[PDB]
């Protein structure tokens, strides 16, 4: 049961440093290379470097030599990566991944969930979460679509759920859009006409940067 | 570094058909009877997933319809039959050199029958209005093909400033696309217009797809 648990999302300023962690379990920690991969928004995968926690041996991509510093702690089974002299280019999601043996092509077989890192001079802004109830001129119909607007927040990410996750079918959560320094996303949920408002529907929005978890119940207009 | 170049950059395949991706390495990836070339699959929001290792070996829980092959400097990934849940980005990756590298990635998507969008428009919420803002939201869900144009009409005049559009990646179950368009005004300007209209053009309809509401 190999599992790689990465640290939470970060917001740091230009020229500063950041250090993210990757806690490993399910295998002998000190005898498998740990890699780090960069993925900027909408871009491809980019290999940074890898470390062997047994003896601290490290190998860096030429492009990241001097910016990335990999360390490993055997007591906590945790691998770290530090990025220095941060720029906007360094804003991205960073993954950790364990490499396999040579007979397996040194393939990165287990990955962490990724850590979002935003490098910017702007500060955190909690989202405004607005429920979107339908208009009166829909006749309800065979189905009904409900909305949830998450406006004016920074930085990424946010996690949006419906009915605390129990309502997952018929959901469309849209990618966040940046505008004037703030993000906005939306989510729609489609259900049977007789489901709502007889059955309660509520969207939940979590914004780790501001440590907020907001619930907004969908009530008909009127 | 050993450079990996993939072809094509993007690909659309019908269900049940074969998808073929290629990966070309500037140097030999083999060493001692092993090809140090791996394939990864990444779906939106998720970390990459090991798909093929050592060129031709199935990853943990990877069905046989994914097939890797090749040696030296030329490798290829075949997916047959393509299934709905296989829309994703596929990368090749090499561990031969001291520094490891990824290919540029290949976006593979599904082709399916045309599907009309379900359009829904929402006026500003009571909570936003009381706060001094006013956003109008329009959802256009589960349509195909992805080509679609959306305009906002306020009392007949098109509004472009203040519009924020967002598109989902292809649905991994029904292979459709969805779009969300948000029009943001001040509460003051929202109060001095009557009809707000979400208008879309899509090949599944000969006329504009219209959802609107009239104040007052």
């Amino acid at each position: 049961q190999v599992q790689l648990q990465q640290s939470g999302p970060e917001l740091v300023k230009l020229g500063a440093s950041v250090r993210i962690s990757c806690k490993a379990s399910g295998y002998r920690f000190s005898y498998s290379w740990m890699n780090w991969v960069k993925q900027r928004p909408g871009k491809g995968l980019e290999w940074i470097g890898r470390i062997y926690p047994g003896d601290g041996d490290t190998k860096y991509s030429g492009k990241f030599k001097g910016k990335a510093t990999l360390t490993a702690d055997k007591s906590s089974s945790t691998v770290y990566m530090q990025l220095s002299s941060l720029t906007s280019e360094d804003s991205a999601v960073y993954f950790c991944a364990r490499s396999a043996y040579g007979s397996e092509g040194f393939a990165m077989d287990y990955w962490g969930q990724g850590t979002s890192v935003t490098v910017s001079s702007a500060k955190t802004t909690a989202p405004s979460v607005f429920p979107l109830a339908p208009v009166c001129g829909d006749t309800t119909g065979s189905s009904v679509t409900l909305g949830c607007l998450v406006k004016g927040y920074f930085p990424e990410p946010v996690t949006l759920t419906w009915n605390s996750g129990s309502l997952s079918s018929g959901v469309h959560t849209f990618p966040a859009v940046l505008q004037s320094g703030l993000y906005t996303l939306s989510s729609s949920v489609t259900v049977t006409s007789s489901t709502w408002p007889s059955q309660s529907i509520t969207c939940n929005v979590a914004h780790p940067a501001s440590s907020t978890k907001v619930d907004k119940k969908l009530v008909p207009r009127g | 570094d050993i450079v990996l170049t993939q072809s094509p950059a993007s690909l659309a395949v019908s269900l049940g058909q074969r998808a073929t991706i290629s990966c070309r390495a500037s140097e030999s990836v083999d060493n001692y009877g092993i090809s140090f070339l791996n394939w990864f699959q990444q779906k939106p929001g998720q970390p990459p997933k090991l798909l093929i290792y050592a060129a031709s070996n199935q990853g943990s829980g990877v069905p046989a319809r994914f097939s890797g092959s090749g040696s030296g400097t030329y490798f290829s990934l075949n997916i047959h039959p393509m299934e709905e849940d296989d829309t994703a980005v596929y990368f090749c990756q090499q561990t031969k050199g001291v520094s490891w590298t990824f290919g540029g990635g290949t976006k593979v998507e599904i082709k399916r029958a045309d599907a009309a969008p379900t359009v829904s428009v929402f006026p500003p919420s009571s909570e936003q209005l009381t706060s001094g803002g006013a956003s109008v939201v329009c959802f256009l869900n589960n349509f195909y093909p992805r080509d679609i144009n959306v305009k906002w009409k306020i009392d007949g005049s098109e509004r472009q400033n203040g519009v924020l559009n967002s598109w989902t990646d292809q649905d991994s179950k029904d292979s459709t696309y969805s779009m969300s368009s948000t029009l943001t005004l001040t509460k003051d300007e929202y109060e001095r217009h009557n009809s707000y209209t979400c208008e879309a053009t899509h090949k599944t309809s000969t006329s504009p797809i219209v959802k609107s509401f009239n104040r007052g």
